[PDB]
RNA sequence: AUUAAUAAAUAAAUAUUUAUUUUUCUUUGUAAAUAUUAUGAACAAUUUAAUUAACUAAAAUGUUUGAAUAUUUAUUUUUAUAUU
């Protein structure tokens, strides 16, 4: 909010939804760095704010694949768009990442002494992706339902995201009711490896 | 089990060393401190009674002791004791003739042994300008 | 750690993981001494078979 | 099922070692909870110190069934504080007297009353009974600094 | 003659209840927070509970009570190691007092943050709620 | 000695605080990008 | 949230007969518009648990009021109280308190 | 040889490094280099002071004095000898310049 | 602990009212123990002589003056108000019941031999 | 190394700990 | 156990005298009032127990001759 | 290099044949024996001895129906500080005492309560002076000390706590 | 009385008893340095430290070698057995500065 | 540790001798003079991120059920204490 920060940033209206940390939801007015702001503006994904745009804005409808969906930028629409973008952001952060875990495996071995739990998965998700979730949402596979992960190398589980039906993310993702958390367990230094 | 789950207040009990040990008058609104500062401050054992003197039991620090040879201070104070060439000793700065070997990578080693890890010592025992110009013929 | 009457030979490699911690399917000790000296054989884990 | 049996075979440590590792994890979690606890707490002068504990669940689970090493401490915390009001606290604090302090001390109470340091000096201390049961401080010269 | 003390003042908690009354018993289970595993206390844990610092010769009466005394009641001398142990106990007391004084001084100056933990712990542990405002 | 001790403390803090770094694809640390907190699908009960 | 004033006045008068108001405001604003019978806390303290012992023991029988200038701050304080186990929480403002006469 | 040390407990027997709380050799080099760089930057925070003739190192002082000897014996302001060994130009304005 | 041919008093951990008195016969050093420390690598040898200093003490008298509170039940932690020397404070019964068919049965005398009363 | 004395430390024997016999007035 | 990396070192067998295993209980063991030991023999009732003010227990038992 | 030449030639008489006859062989054998005995004492002798003591205590416990495991745990619970050597000695030479200890462990006798924490008397909070006499807290502490003095043993000072507390009046002289 | 404590309020801190349970020298030098800052160098050593942000940071760093116990100022005062009106600040001011 | 060769703060390691009380909750081996210094890795992968111990004792470490048996689908049995 400082003058220097505003100088190095620039306000921009997002014509469509971009899930990147510098992105936003359709109709969102946000201060974005000059580089990516110019990138979006030239690609057509954002435009400089104006009174007419703030009162009402045109956006992109995938049904016709054109920036021909006029919508008023009222408070209720802004709230709904913020919620929908938050849901999509959580989904994208989970799907486009690789949850690192540092655990102890005495000797060479093939699995870890202390199996991972839903609490551990939630804590690692918060640490890396800065996402808070109820551990009950995380569900392990059939192989890992009884004793947790308990294996080195590439592992993954399911993260359930309720509210997708209400928000309308039916066709915007692969499966709106599930998210595949992809994990990678490894032996790390003493300081990084607890338990 | 070597994984014991007990409170560390139990791990360090304060039952027999309450605050009264160092603040004896604390219970009477008098904050006087009598705390044994350090183990260094130990004047030694003292008999509680004259009828039960402590035994004179020899320790290795006070028994393994040699007879006193007059030093420079004693001979300066009372010249009557400078009775021999033996008493005529050199300056105290003279430790004596050197013993051991000043090995390069290990310091001073006893003459006993442990020569295997010392070769630079023997190398030294067995005993840039080209890039700079000459300002004048004579230098 | 003992005689065969208390510790079978295949149990020697019990510190390692894998099939070696399972009792071998075939034992060739009581009958005769095979020329190759293989004394135990495990169930085929695919086209691979383990012998001791 | 097949992969489950494979994982069962691929165990690095014995069961007892695994139990010890689980206990280590539990200790780590307990330390995490302790550090998670707040820095301070807002306490009332009148209420017993034991009011509002973060360990109430464990106390109910264990202490009420059987005595703990800190039974006396728990009883003291349960009992109400003996300093009811700030006025009482200030009165007691004023009554409190410091002897080893560096600065001067009031003497308006009684002229004839003399301090031990004044009577005998700083370099002299009583001949304390030096015994196993009662060990006095040694070398006040060392004690000074 | 003989001595048996568990506290510095020599006071002890009532060991024998009134006749016909159900006596109190200690908590045999370990002090682990989780209900499971349900493990009984180890001998070392019992030593800690009863006051000895895990070992018979570390703390408690076996360390604080003189091992001998003259028949006429005259006590024993102050050994160097006895003085060192007394200094160690005074050092533990000094550590506790100095830590408490530091906490009080920080509170008075206003340095004790209202937030539960540090930045590292807060961003590592989800259990700490968000205090943004 | 003060400078060396301060540098050692700073190095220890830097090497021991940031245990894990957010994935570069999600947000590039070298580009100053940072990820905010998404508490949408969260819970308030002390689980 | 906001409620009528006469009902709050009568409830505070003939229901509590004590102190049940927790004030979460900046010191300057608290001094500008003080309330003598309301205890001044900080929402961070409420959420962290530093106020647990002072808060009433009987969770069910204790209904609390929160005095704040920001609706978000009041909601955060109410959430902290509910997390600590106080679901009977209401929000009031200085104008409502003055109109009731609690000031 | 290895420096043997008098033990005070079996923990000292198990110990490998005499000072576990001390960084390894490479970390020591890194920390020393960082500390030296920080000290150098702190020293150079102010500009490069143009020290007088008498303050120059022993191998420049006498050369400068001999170069300016004549001006010293015949006093008139505005006489400066453009010697070569003098301090190099910093390149930016400084408080002492 | 204190005890005799007919009683035994334990301390938890210690006891009171026990007068154990002895006479310090000698203050000497016991047999020397020689610790020879050497390593095949370095030509250094250390010869430590540990004569364990000891005091030889001959016990002259042992007396006990206990203060008993009252009779204490074993199978229950309660302590009795009334002491009855003519009745066992904790009676004992045989093990055999017939339900355990594969039970190692000892000789009948040992299996059920009643015990006398040690206070009459 | 450096010692913190966080654990019990046995005081080192030193010549200043000699049991000094107190001066006694003569018997005559 | 030990992984592939660890080098095998056949240790000397512990030729010590191991204490024999005891019967185990799941309820009595976890009960706080009831101790682990379960001793009740022919001469058990003759070991009368009395309390002591200090805290100890005074046992009255028959003599070696009587046993 | 120093070797225990003179020290070991003395005991060289304790060997046989070549070692006892030839100085070098005897000295080498004695040096090796001393080093091996030192190593055994410092790394295995204690283990062997304490295992033997454990087995003796376990056999006594088995004869009495118990075992080493339960006996050790119950000794810890009851706060009976008998080292394993002491337990073996008692079992071998005082079977009745060992049986009494086992009976104590078996019985549901409440183990001793944990040590008490120092308690601040109300006299400390009592104001002094209220607005020649003694502080009430100091008087209480003196009474406790006199009680300990009297209870430590059958001293001839008398059992009158008040009389002992008023001792200084005996030496005081009326003006 | 189902109401907030009606009286003046005093802030009370905490004190951490930190006990070393694993060989500190077997970890990286950063862990050993944090333990030494906590005044720990060998297994089985226990120390008493204030509840402050720096100590919390150190304990968080070395939480897998350290077992922690908490003691409010009230609990510590009761443990040491001193009058409630006396202050640990007063005790600290009284005790000597050249102790160890 | 490692820069041959024009105006660039500083090689390090080991050893010897020697030097500096700078404030912050705790903790912390920094510097100088001098002597010596070939005990020697090829690829791939990834990455502006991953042999020591004073004595005595104590002492906590550690062969069926996504099948099997059977007949022309039904059956079967799927915590502790303690030891370096």
């Amino acid at each position: 909010m400082a003058p220097e920060l505003q100088l190095e940033y620039m306000p921009v209206l997002f014509t469509r939804t971009i899930l990147g940390p510098q992105g936003g939801f359709a109709g969102e007015e946000r201060l974005v760095k000059l580089e990516v702001a110019r990138k979006y503006m030239e690609a057509g994904h954002a435009v400089t704010p104006t009174e007419e745009l703030r009162r009402g804005l045109w956006c992109y409808n995938p049904d016709t694949d054109k920036y021909d969906c006029f919508i008023e930028r009222n408070e209720e629409f802004l709230d709904f768009a913020a919620r929908k973008r938050q849901w999509l952001d959580v989904y994208w952060r989970v799907n486009t990442g690789y949850l690192l875990f540092g655990r102890q495996s005495w000797g060479q071995g093939f699995l870890i002494n202390c199996p991972l739990r839903k609490r551990d998965v939630a804590q690692k998700l918060w640490e890396q992706y800065k996402v808070r979730i109820d551990p009950r949402l995380i569900e392990f596979r059939e192989k890992d339902r009884r004793t947790g992960i308990q294996e080195l190398g590439h592992n993954w589980c399911w993260l359930y995201l309720p509210g997708a039906e209400e928000l309308g993310i039916n066709r915007e993702v692969y499966d709106n009711k599930r998210v595949k958390v992809r994990i990678h367990v490894r032996k790390m230094n003493s300081m990084f490896a607890l338990y | 089990r070597y994984r014991l789950f007990h409170p560390r207040r139990e791990a360090i009990p304060m039952h027999m060393c309450p605050a009264k040990t160092i603040f004896p008058l604390i219970n009477s609104n008098n904050l006087l401190v009598k705390t044994r500062n350090s183990w260094e401050d130990f004047t030694g054992r003292k008999e509680f009674d004259e009828d039960h003197p402590l035994p004179v039991v020899g320790s290795r620090l006070n028994g393994r002791t040699t007879q006193h040879k007059w030093n420079h201070w004693d001979q300066y104070l009372n010249p009557q004791i400078t009775q021999s060439i033996k008493d005529l000793t050199p300056t105290p700065e003279y430790v004596g003739m050197r013993c051991g070997h000043n090995m390069i990578k290990m310091g001073w080693m006893k003459i006993g042994g442990s020569w295997k890890y010392s070769r630079g010592y023997n190398d030294r025992r067995r005993v840039r300008f080209m890039l700079a110009p000459r300002v004048s013929a004579g230098g | 750690t003992g005689s065969p009457t208390h510790q079978r030979e295949y149990e020697r490699f019990h510190h390692l993981p894998g099939d070696v911690r399972t009792r071998p399917q075939f034992d060739f000790t009581f009958g005769e001494t095979r020329a190759d000296r293989v004394m135990f054989a495990w169930r085929k884990r695919g086209d691979l078979q383990l012998y001791q | 099922r097949y992969r489950t049996a494979w994982r069962e075979l691929l165990h690095p440590l014995p069961v007892r070692a695994r139990k010890m590792e689980w206990l280590k994890r539990d200790a780590v979690e307990e330390n995490e909870e302790i550090l998670r606890r707040p820095y301070y707490t807002i306490k009332s002068y009148a209420l017993p110190p034991a009011v509002g504990r973060q360990e109430s669940i464990h106390n109910s689970n264990n202490i009420r069934g059987g005595m703990h090493s800190s039974h006396s401490l728990d009883l003291i915390m349960r009992q109400p504080r003996r300093v009811k009001t700030p006025e009482q606290l200030r009165a007691l604090r004023d009554r409190l007297r410091f002897i080893g302090v560096t600065g001067p001390m009031p003497q308006a109470t009684s002229v004839s009353t003399k301090s031990y340091t004044d009577t005998y000096g700083s370099r002299l201390r009583p001949r304390y009974p030096e015994s196993w049961d009662t060990v006095p401080p040694h070398q006040p010269s060392r004690e000074l600094l | 003659y003989s001595e048996a003390r568990s506290n510095y003042d020599g006071t002890s908690l009532p060991a024998w209840p009134a006749p016909g009354k159900k006596p109190t018993y200690p908590a045999a289970l370990s002090e682990l927070r989780l209900p499971q595993p349900r493990m009984r206390k180890t001998r070392t844990e019992w030593m800690y509970y009863h006051g000895h610092g895990g070992c018979p010769g570390k703390y408690g009466p076996s360390r604080e009570i003189a091992d001998f005394e003259y028949a006429d009641g005259t006590p024993a001398s102050i050994s160097g190691r006895r003085f060192a142990f007394k200094h160690h106990q005074d050092h533990l007391l000094v550590q506790l007092i100095r830590a408490a004084a530091t906490v009080e001084r920080y509170d008075a100056s206003g340095l004790l943050p209202r937030i539960p933990g540090t930045a590292e712990q807060r961003n590592w542990d989800p259990a700490i709620p968000l205090f943004l405002d | 000695a003060a400078a060396a001790a301060a540098a050692a403390a700073a190095a220890a803090a830097a090497a021991a605080a940031a245990a894990a770094a957010a994935a570069a694809a999600a947000a590039a640390a070298a580009a100053a990008a940072a990820a905010a907190a998404a508490a949408a699908a969260a819970a308030a009960a002390a689980a | 949230h906001m409620v009528h004033d006469s009902h709050k006045l009568r409830e505070k008068l003939s229901s509590r007969k004590g102190i049940f108001v927790i004030d979460v405001r900046d010191p300057g604003e608290r001094k500008l518009n003080p309330v003598p019978r309301s205890v001044a806390l900080h929402h961070h303290d409420l959420l962290s648990g530093a106020s647990c012992p002072i808060l009433p023991q009987q969770k069910s029988a204790a209904e609390l009021f929160v005095l704040a200038s920001n609706e978000s701050r009041g909601l955060n304080s109410a959430a902290a109280l509910r997390r600590w186990g106080y679901d009977s929480v209401v929000q009031v403002d200085y104008n409502t308190l003055v109109e009731a006469g609690y000031v | 040889l290895v420096k043997r040390h008098k033990i005070t407990n079996n923990q000292m027997l198990l110990m490998r490094r005499r000072e576990p709380y001390k960084p390894t050799m490479k970390d020591r080099q890194e920390i020393a280099d960082r500390a030296k760089l920080e000290e150098f930057e702190r020293k150079n925070a102010d500009g490069l002071m143009f020290v007088p003739e008498k303050a120059l190192p022993p191998w420049q002082k006498s050369l400068a004095h001999n170069a300016k000897a004549l001006g010293s014996r015949i006093n008139f302001r505005g006489f400066r000898v453009r010697v070569a060994d003098g301090q190099d130009e910093p390149g930016f304005p400084t408080p002492f310049r | 602990m204190v005890g005799g041919p007919r009683f035994t008093a334990i301390g938890r951990p210690l006891l009171e009212g026990v007068r154990v008195t002895a006479q310090v016969e000698e203050q000497k050093r016991m047999r020397n123990v020689v610790s020879l420390f050497a390593t095949p690598g370095r030509r250094h040898v250390r010869w430590v002589d540990a004569p364990h200093a000891a005091t030889i003490i001959r016990i002259c008298e042992i007396f006990y003056s206990p203060n008993v509170v009252g009779e204490l039940d074993k199978y229950k932690g309660e302590l009795l108000e009334t002491f009855t020397p003519g009745q066992h404070t904790n009676p004992v019964y045989p093990v055999d019941d017939g339900y355990d068919v594969f039970r190692k049965k000892d000789k009948e005398a040992m299996e059920n031999a009643t015990t006398f009363l040690d206070l009459l | 190394v450096t010692r913190l004395y966080t654990s019990y430390y046995t005081g080192v024997l030193y010549p200043n700990q000699l049991v000094q016999p107190k001066q006694r007035l003569p018997a005559d | 156990f030990g992984g592939f990396g660890m080098s095998v070192y056949t240790p000397k067998k512990d030729r010590r005298f191991r204490v024999q295993p005891l019967p185990s209980l799941h309820a009595n063991s976890l009960a706080d009032d009831t101790p682990l030991v379960t001793t009740t023999r022919t001469l058990s009732p003759n070991f009368r127990a009395f309390a002591l003010q200090d805290g100890g227990v005074f046992f009255t038992h028959p003599s070696h001759e009587q046993v | 290099h120093y070797r225990a030449k003179l020290e070991l030639d003395r005991i060289r008489s304790m060997l046989r044949g070549r070692a006892r006859l030839e100085r070098k062989v005897g000295l080498k054998r004695l040096f090796f024996l001393m080093r091996t005995q030192t190593r055994y004492r410092v790394e295995q002798q204690a283990h062997w001895e304490r295992a033997i003591v454990r087995k003796n205590v376990d056999s006594a416990a088995r004869e009495h129906g118990t075992g080493w495991q339960h006996l050790r745990n119950e000794l810890g619970r009851q706060n009976v500080m008998l080292l394993p050597r002491s337990q073996q000695l008692l079992a071998q030479y005082e079977p009745l005492a060992f049986r009494a200890v086992v009976e104590l462990c078996a019985s549901r006798i409440p183990p001793p309560p944990p040590p008490v924490v120092a308690s601040v008397p109300e006299e400390s909070y009592t104001l002094w002076p209220p607005a020649s006499l003694s502080h009430p807290a100091a008087r209480v502490e003196l009474r406790c000390g006199v009680e300990r003095v009297l209870r430590r043993g059958p001293s001839g000072l008398g059992n009158n706590v008040n009389e002992l507390i008023d001792a200084w009046k005996e030496f005081d002289v009326s003006p | 009385a189902a109401a907030i404590a009606p009286g003046p309020y005093r802030r009370v801190g905490n004190i951490f008893i930190v006990h070393c349970d694993d060989h500190p020298f077997k970890h990286s030098w950063e862990v050993n340095r944090m333990l030494r800052e906590l005044r720990l160098e060998f297994k089985g050593q226990t120390t008493i430290v204030p509840d402050i942000p720096q100590v919390r940071k150190r304990i968080w760093r070395v939480r897998h070698i350290v077992k922690v116990d908490v003691l409010d100022l009230d609990e510590a005062k009761a443990l040491i057995g001193v009058p409630e009106h006396i202050s640990f600040t007063d005790l600290a001011s009284q005790l000597p500065p050249s102790f160890g």
